[PDB]
C-alpha cells in the first residue's frame, strides 16, 4: 500500500 | 527471516517535449508487485505479482489515485527546486523518491526511511528517528523548513509505523508461498580454451532467489588470486537471478581449481569442479 | 552529472540451437533516466520487445530490463542497442552464448 499524500507531506 | 516493502518514484522533465514522465514501483523483498507509468494509454497501478492482483477494485482505485496525484506533486518539486538552483531552462532534470520499511523476524518495525533525490544526488531524507530532516545543500534547507513548519515528519511516521507495516505483513501472508520461499541455484562449470596453452573455467549460479549470492574459485583449498571475473547479478527475467564468476588456469591444471557457492537455499554452500 | 550505462546481454536458460528462449538486455547504472533500448536479430530491429519498468537502486542510479522470445542458431547474430544522452554514439553489445 502507497504512502497516501495530503497538503501536509507534500512540501517542496 | 527479515523483510521489506519499497516504493520507489522517478520524474523527470523533458523539457519542449511535454510535461514530466512519472514512474513508480513497489517492491515486497527481491520481489516487484506493483507499478505505475504517467506514459501509459491508461495510467492506472498495475500488478506485477499474483498475490496482489485479489485486491478489491477500492485498493486499486486508491493506488491509481495515489499515482496521479503524485506525478502532480512531483511536477512541483521539479518545478520549485530547478528555482532554487537557478538552473538554465536547457535539458532534463529528476526527481527521485524511495521509502518503505523493515520488519524483523518477530516482525516489528526495525525501521523506515524517506528519502529524496535531484538529479541523481541526495537532496533530502527523513532520518532514523523519523522526526528530523537531513538536509544535502542550501536548497534542501529551503525545504527542510516548509516541511517542519508543516509536520510533514509526524504525517510520515504514522504511515511508515503503521499503514506501512500493516500492508507489508499482509503481503507477506497473501504471498507466503512465493515470499516465504527461497530457490536454490543450479550451479555448473564450463570450459572454454583460451590457447594450447590457457583455458578460461567459468562457474555458473542459475535461477536462484532471492539475489544475495557469493561465488568464489579456490586453488588447491586456497583463494584464487588473481583474480576471478564476475558479472554483476543479473535478472533472468522470470524473477530468478544468474551470477557467474570465471578465472584463466594453466591448460592441465583445471584440477587444481574448485568453485564455491553460498546461498540461503542452500542447506550447506556446494563444491563445484570441472 | 550523467552515468554511462552499463549492458549484458544473454538468456534465460542455457543456450540450445534451434529451442525457443528468451533474450535478456540488462541496461544499469545510467542517469539521466531517459534511455532508447533496441534489441537486433543478425543487425534489424525486432519488431516485439518488452520492456520492464524503470526502477533505480541505493545510488540513485537507474536500471532496467529489456527482452524478446528468441530461438537460437549455429548463425543468427544478436545484440543491443542502446542510445543515451552520456554517449555520443550509440552503444552494441552483442549476446555471446558462453558469457
Amino acid at each position: 500500500g502507497s504512502q497516501k499524500l495530503t497538503t501536509g507531506n507534500c512540501n517542496w | 527471516g527479515s523483510h521489506s516493502m519499497r516504493y520507489f518514484y522517478t520524474a523527470v522533465s523533458r523539457p519542449g517535449r511535454g510535461e514530466p514522465r512519472f514512474i513508480a514501483v513497489g517492491y515486497v523483498d527481491d520481489t516487484q508487485f506493483v507499478r505505475f507509468d504517467s506514459d501509459a494509454a491508461s495510467p492506472r497501478m498495475e500488478p506485477r505479482a499474483p498475490w496482489v492482483e485479489q485486491e478489491g477494485p477500492e485498493y486499486w482505485e486508491r493506488e491509481t489515485r495515489n499515482m496521479k496525484e503524485a506525478t502532480q506533486n512531483f511536477r512541483v518539486g521539479l518545478n520549485t527546486l530547478h528555482g532554487y538552483y537557478n538552473q538554465s531552462e536547457a535539458g532534463s532534470h529528476t526527481l527521485q523518491r524511495m521509502y518503505g520499511c523493515d520488519v524483523g523476524p518477530d516482525g516489528r518495525l526495525l525501521r523506515g526511511y524517506r528519502q529524496d533525490a535531484y538529479d541523481g544526488a541526495d537532496y533530502i531524507a527523513l532520518n532514523e528517528d523519523l522526526r528530523s530532516w537531513t538536509a544535502a545543500d542550501a536548497a534542501a534547507q529551503i525545504t527542510r523548513r516548509k516541511r517542519e513548519e508543516a509536520g510533514e515528519a509526524e504525517q510520515c511516521r504514522n504511515y511508515l509505523e503503521g499503514t506501512c507495516v500493516e500492508w507489508l505483513l499482509r503481503y507477506l501472508e497473501n504471498g507466503n508461498e512465493t515470499l516465504q520461499r527461497a530457490d536454490a541455484p543450479k550451479t555448473h562449470v564450463t570450459h572454454h580454451p583460451i590457447s594450447d596453452h590457457e583455458v578460461t573455467l567459468r562457474c555458473w549460479a542459475l535461477g536462484f532467489y532471492p539475489e544475495e549470492i557469493s561465488l568464489s574459485w579456490q586453488r588447491d583449498g586456497e583463494d584464487v588470486t588473481q583474480d576471478t571475473e564476475f558479472v554483476e547479478t543479473r535478472p533472468a527475467g522470470d524473477r530468478t537471478f544468474q551470477k557467474w564468476a570465471a578465472v584463466v588456469v594453466p591448460s592441465g591444471e583445471e584440477q587444481r581449481y574448485t568453485c564455491h557457492v553460498q546461498h540461503e537455499g542452500l542447506a550447506e554452500p556446494v563444491t563445484l569442479r570441472w | 552529472i550523467q552515468k554511462t550505462p552499463q549492458i549484458q546481454v544473454y538468456s534465460r536458460h542455457p543456450p540450445e540451437n534451434g529451442k525457443p528462449n528468451i533474450l535478456n538486455c540488462y541496461v544499469t547504472q545510467f542517469h539521466p533516466p531517459h534511455i532508447e533500448i533496441q534489441m537486433l536479430k543478425n543487425g534489424k530491429k525486432i519488431p516485439k520487445v518488452e520492456m520492464s519498468d524503470m526502477s533505480f537502486s541505493k545510488d540513485w542510479s537507474f536500471y532496467i530490463l529489456a527482452h524478446t522470445e528468441f530461438t537460437p542458431t549455429e548463425t543468427d547474430t544478436y545484440a543491443c542497442r542502446v542510445k543515451h544522452d552520456s554517449m555520443a554514439e550509440p552503444k552494441t553489445v552483442y549476446w555471446d552464448r558462453d558469457m
